[PDB]
């Protein structure tokens, strides 16, 4: 619904300052874990 | 860990603002009267 009566003219100002803005953000993260174990046992028994 | 941030901004005030991303064409259009704008103000007077 039209709330106001159509005016004969409009009050305006001119502004043509165009702007372009681009932002890029990259993030990386890497985490490597390594573990290792070894156990050894040797036994020897003798007699004649 | 790695981070990268890139930010680009273009601003135009006068000339053909549709050539904001094309520097050569904006420079070519700077001689057209219909696009001349106020680029700085060197004197300001209080309205009173």
């Amino acid at each position: 619904r039209e709330l106001i009566v159509r005016p004969d003219t409009l009050r305006a100002i001119i502004n043509n300052r165009a702007t372009i803005e681009t932002t890029t953000m990259e993030a990386e993260f890497t985490e490597t874990l390594m573990e290792s174990n070894y156990n050894s046992a040797s036994v020897k028994v003798s007699a004649p | 860990s790695q981070n990268r941030k890139l930010n680009v901004k273009y601003i135009v005030n006068g000339g053909d603002y549709t050539k904001i991303q094309n520097t050569e064409e904006w420079v070519a259009s700077t001689n057209q009267s219909e696009h001349w704008r106020v680029i700085e103000v060197t004197e300001v007077t209080a309205v009173a």
